């Protein structure tokens, strides 16, 4: 009967919870309360990456450090150098709605999706010259928000029809498929050994899937509304979201909770994106209040202030060297910081 | 590296010159959103006009307009519907023959969004012959209602028909009006699905749209 | 539905079956993670402008 | 325009003054 | 007209010449008159003769008898009376003279002062507009060449100023510079250009308005063009026709038909903007009007008002105030109002478009947080 | 985590009266404008009645009007709907929905099905 598998997944939840209290022993705050704060960061606009038409939704880091993608919905994809603030190319799109894109760890290729429910992957490295779609990935059944290449040859893509997908790009066919969320699944993030991965849904709860077995090992519950954003701590034993209710919170893999929260009083804005810095001291969160804001990671103390936008901060991101980070706006301008 | 860096140079020098072909190409260009339900008519007015999105591409006046169908997309419109925060106008398709009550849910909604304010909407009331030919339970202050003196019936028209489309008319127009400031406006028509003056009244309304911004902009209005 | 509610149901008993650690040991190994990449964070030393490729 | 007609007029007046206090100095 | 001197002195020089005779010219000698001449004649021999030309310029009425007789200098024979000696300094009040002297300053200290402060201000308009890139658009870049064109105006108004009547107090009249007609040119290509820039933003506001989707990006060199190169077309065809024509002094006197071609468009363009601007006005009253009678904001004309008001100094209107009055039909009063009134227009720009504007106001704000 | 509990409801002769109750937890009530929906046997979900955060802003459906009566107590955490006079095709399963995000005045998504941040819905029957 549906009265009584509901009273025992109540029930069952009811045992989660009690467990995850005796195990909250001590809280994160009063541990790091007697370590030297960050004091005031204050990092500063070096490039301004200007020839995008329309706002612009993602961008993505290389490996080097040094070249970086962005996604507009003029239907672009452009590859800059940061050094040189040049442009190395510039992908037309079938679709203009772009609501995601990615650069594979070897950078020889690139991905975007959105609206269209494909996940286009392009082939920087043509031997003609030029950049031509080298696959188009479908199957899911809504708008692609989240895509990250775990290798050459296998993506990961979070999709508005509450499910996530492993696709192997060789064969075009959905490897895997990751499904529990009630919720349009709206970010994504891979963890440093490529093993496991974390989806934020628009349920206001956070999930962990194994890549192997394509199943959920751990449920995160907490935000009040839709998550945004999310992103492992360098550590990988731990990540941090960032929702609509104006606030970031920081779970933990291990002790299967919540230890953090980032808010503050006169925030009511919802987080866009979020990031590490590359020791995990600094958490990076974009808000639609046309700032970003840097958390003590530890303290949760408002570091630092990125107030050079002047539309919603739609992405940011930090290099694998943690040099600077990059951020995104509706302004169609991409701005790097350090 | 001064080789190295002259090739990116050119490479870039390319980049930007189709960027700003690609740029007047777009700015020439205008988008339009379409939302309706699926029994509402918009995919006949589409057919008229002529899997994740849709598209139409219709020149009026050698004027470019460029507009999105909703396609394979679940009802959570929470998400998807701020990427058009940009468009031209939306295209609000809405079935007068309680799913009037749905519609002005959505309209609602629409309109008080904060990322959807400075759009403007052209409401398309569409199926009029179907409520000519078909109010006071499903809607009650329907009773109380009169005709306005601005109303500009079509000749031969039951005056009961009139009361009752200017009745859903006003009825969507309270929200607009409730927190227009003036940032977006909203275009309202009386409509049918195989009407050819849809085409008309879209190009006008934007128009419109187009004027309004250029006075926004030099502070006149 | 009711297979919707043995998959919900499946899916508790899965993750409540896992070992959890005190949350105290957790904090202690992020904060020694925290502290022993201090130096190799660009972010929270200002780099001198002599390595700083963005200068 | 205005700025044209005020600039010869008051050339003119000068030329009148210049002549006006040259005959008044000779006679 | 300092060539009465010339042709005195010419007058005097003969009268020298004439007087070498040795008749002895009993009663009336040979000798030239301070003001006139008298040939030697016998005694008894009087004449009857007009005042000179020359102080005919200042006398209101002319044609005076004046005798002439046998005296060695005036004693009221040569000129009976002293009001035949002074024909133009008694004819004339120093009332009259001492009033033009009090508007010709305080017209030239108040144009001076609206200009210089417009100049001021406009200065700084130009250095925010141009500096913020956030602002950069098609509107500011023809709003940056009007603030230009203002101030090219008002520095050729001061240069003009200094070259014409600040040095040269008389010399100007009896030799042309080169550099005071490079300055007549110069001030007059700036008139004229501020005059064109001002009808440039009524057909760019009118070409935004009343065409549907015009793009006007491709057409910007055309505005560029219709705003700079045709001022500078008709000053070269102005300057060519009076070197041809009427190189007289500092060609800064209205005589002959010439002026036309500088007076000739400028009119027009005047004209055309006032059109447009009616035209703009009644587009507006089509925005005004479509909210039905429940929403009246009290009056459905106080916004158009306001906008007017707010339009009138964009464009230049108040110029087709005293536009179609004659040069010679009451004077002060047009020279007044578009002088003492019209140089500041601009500075009332400098601040309706750059310091009260919303966009540059929010930067402006914006900045300042950032710095502080 | 987000909980809406709904209470009441049951069997009533038409034109009797009855007070649907709603607990909610796991977010901060005061900040969330609050719906409450309803859906008929055979039918999809429809929209009933609204109240705003702190209950100035009361609209209602016009098939409901002038019976149905909606209150909030922020203190407790908790909303009600007060229904007077019902008549035969009232009886539904009435849901209470959370508006997603707080601090907006629209309110997306509440009637849709598969919706997050609704309730399990209580059953109403004349």
């Amino acid at each position: 009967e549906l009265d009584q598998l509901r009273q025992e997944a109540e029930q069952l939840k009811n045992q989660i919870r009690d467990a995850r209290k005796a195990c909250a022993d001590a809280t994160l705050s009063q541990i790091t309360n007697n370590i030297d704060p960050v004091g005031r960061i204050q990092m500063r606009t070096r490039r301004t990456l200007r020839g995008h038409l329309a706002k612009i939704y993602a961008m993505h880091w290389g490996t080097d450090s040094r070249l970086l993608v962005s996604a507009s919905q003029d239907g672009k994809l452009i590859i800059w150098d940061s050094y040189t603030t040049n442009k190395v190319h510039a992908i037309p799109l079938r679709s203009s709605w772009v609501m995601t894109c990615a650069y594979a760890p070897s950078g020889n290729y690139v991905a975007c999706g959105g609206l269209d429910n494909i996940c286009s992957i392009y082939n920087l490295k043509t031997r003609e010259g030029n950049v031509r779609v080298s696959r188009e990935l479908a199957g899911h059944t809504g708008y692609l928000s989240c895509c990250r290449f775990l290798d050459d040859n296998q993506i990961v893509t979070s999709s508005g029809d509450t499910t996530c997908a492993l696709w192997d790009i060789e064969t075009g066919q959905q490897t895997t498929t990751f499904t529990g969320h009630t919720g349009d699944v709206m970010s994504l993030s891979l963890a440093p050994d490529t093993r496991l991965f974390v989806s934020g849904a628009c349920d206001a709860s956070a999930k962990l899937w194994d890549v192997r077995e394509g199943m959920c090992r751990q449920t995160f519950t907490g935000h009040e509304s839709d998550i945004n954003a999310i992103c492992f701590f360098p550590n990988g034993n731990a990540f941090a979201t960032g929702s609509d209710d104006a606030t970031c919170r920081l779970f933990d893999l291990r002790a299967d909770q919540e230890l953090m929260t980032y808010s503050h009083d006169n925030i009511i804005c919802g987080i866009t994106s979020v990031s590490f810095s590359k020791s995990g001291r600094l958490l990076l969160a974009g808000y639609d209040d046309f700032n970003c804001n840097v958390w003590d990671a530890l303290k949760a103390d408002r570091a630092g202030v990125l107030a050079g936008h002047d539309n919603r901060v739609s992405c940011l991101g930090v290099t694998d060297d943690g040099m600077a980070v990059a951020t995104g706006s509706w302004d169609s301008f991409l701005k790097i910081w350090n | 590296q001064r080789n190295e860096e002259k090739a990116q140079r050119e490479a870039n020098k390319k980049i930007e010159k189709q960027l700003q072909k690609d740029k007047q190409v777009y700015r020439a260009t205008h988008r339009l959103l379409l939302l309706g339900a699926g029994e509402s008519g918009k995919n006949t007015i589409v057919k008229q006009m002529r899997s994740g999105i849709f598209e139409t591409k219709f020149q009026v006046d050698k004027v470019n307009f460029h507009m999105f169908d909703v396609g394979a997309q679940r009802d959570e419109r929470r998400k998807w519907i701020q990427c058009f925060n940009d468009v031209t106008a939306i295209i609000f398709v809405v079935a007068s023959s309680n799913r009037l009550q749905a519609a002005l849910k959505l309209f609602d909604s629409i309109w008080n969004n904060k990322w959807l304010r400075d759009t403007s909407v052209i409401l398309f009331l569409n199926k009029q012959d179907l409520l000519a030919e078909k109010i006071e339970d499903y809607f009650p202050e329907f009773a109380r209602y009169t005709t306005p003196e601005d109303a500009t019936p079509e000749p031969g028209e039951d005056p009961r028909v009139t009361r009752a489309k200017y009745f859903i008319r006003d009825e969507f127009l309270r929200i607009s009006t409730a927190s227009g400031d003036g940032r977006h406006y909203c275009y309202p028509h009386f409509t049918c699905s195989v009407d050819t003056e849809n085409i008309r009244r879209v190009f006008n309304d934007c128009r419109d749209i187009i004027q309004r911004m250029h006075l926004r902009q030099y502070e006149l209005l | 539905s009711i297979a919707q509610a043995r998959k919900l149901v499946e899916q508790l008993k899965m993750e409540a079956n896992i070992d959890r650690i005190k949350v105290s040991k957790a904090a202690a190994d992020l904060m020694a993670y925290c502290e022993a990449h201090a130096k190799e964070d660009p972010l929270l030393t200002p780099v001198p402008a002599s390595e700083n490729p963005f200068r | 325009h205005s700025d044209g007609i005020f600039t010869d007029s008051y050339s003119r007046y000068r030329k009148q003054m210049a002549v006006k206090k040259y005959l008044a100095a000779v006679l | 007209e300092c060539d009465y001197v010339q042709m005195i002195e010419v007058q005097h020089k003969q009268c020298l010449e004439e007087a070498q005779l040795e008749n002895e010219t009993i009663g009336c000698s040979k000798m030239w008159d301070n003001l006139t001449c008298w040939p030697a004649t016998p005694r008894g021999q009087v004449v009857v003769l007009a005042c000179p030309l020359i102080f005919k310029l200042f006398s209101s009425i002319q044609g005076r008898n004046v005798s002439r007789s046998c005296t060695d200098e005036g004693w009221t024979h040569l000129e009976p009376g002293p009001y035949p000696i002074a024909c133009g300094l008694d004819d004339k009040a120093a009332s009259l003279d001492e009033q033009q002297t009090m508007f010709y300053g305080s017209v030239k200290t108040g144009y001076t002062i609206g200009y210089g402060l417009s100049l001021a201000t406009l200065l700084v308009a130009t250095a925010i507009l141009s500096l913020f890139r956030k602002l950069h658009c098609t509107r500011n870049y023809i709003h940056m060449h009007l603030f230009i064109s203002f101030i090219l105006r008002a520095a050729a108004v001061f240069i003009k100023d200094l070259a014409l009547f600040d040095s040269g107090e008389s010399d100007q009249c009896s030799e042309g510079s080169v550099g005071c007609k490079a300055a007549m040119v110069f001030f007059q290509y700036c008139v004229m250009a501020n005059f064109f820039w001002l009808l440039v933003e009524g057909l760019y506001l009118y070409t935004l308005l009343a065409v549907s989707f015009f793009s006007e990006r491709k057409y910007f060199w055309g505005y560029i063009l219709i705003g700079w190169g045709v001022p500078s077309t008709f000053t070269m065809v102005w300057t060519i026709a009076r070197i041809h024509f009427e190189d007289y002094g500092c060609w800064d006197t209205i005589n002959s038909s010439l002026w036309w071609i500088i007076k000739g468009p400028i009119l027009t363009s005047i004209l055309v903007n006032f059109i447009l601007f009616i035209c703009i006005i009644r587009i507006l009253l089509q925005k005004l009007r479509p909210p039905d009678i429940r929403k009246s904001d009290s009056s459905p004309y106080s916004r158009l008002a306001r906008s007017t008001l707010l339009l009138i100094p964009l464009f230049g209107v108040h110029y087709i105030m005293f536009a179609f009055f004659p040069d010679n039909f009451k004077p002060e009063v047009k020279m007044v109002f578009e002088l003492v009134v019209g140089s500041f227009q601009g500075f009332v720009v400098a601040i309706l478009y750059c310091f009260l504007n919303g966009e540059v106001q929010a930067e402006l704000r914006r900045k300042w947080r950032r710095w502080h | 985590q987000v909980q809406l509990q709904e209470s009441g409801g049951g069997l009533v002769q038409p034109g009797g009266s009855l007070r649907l109750s709603c607990a909610a937890s796991g977010f901060t009530f005061s900040n969330y404008k609050m719906n409450w929906v309803r859906q008929a046997p055979g039918k999809g979900l429809e929209w009933v009645s609204d109240i705003s955060q702190s209950g100035a802003s009361i609209s209602y459906t016009g098939s409901v009007k002038g019976r149905f009566t909606i209150s909030r107590d922020n203190a407790k955490n908790t909303l009600y709907l007060q229904m007077n006079s019902l008549k035969p095709e009232d009886t539904a399963v009435y849901y209470c929905a959370r508006c997603p995000a707080p601090f907006t005045r629209d309110c997306f998504d509440v009637t849709s099905t598969t919706y997050a941040y609704r309730g399990q819905g209580t059953q109403v029957t004349v």
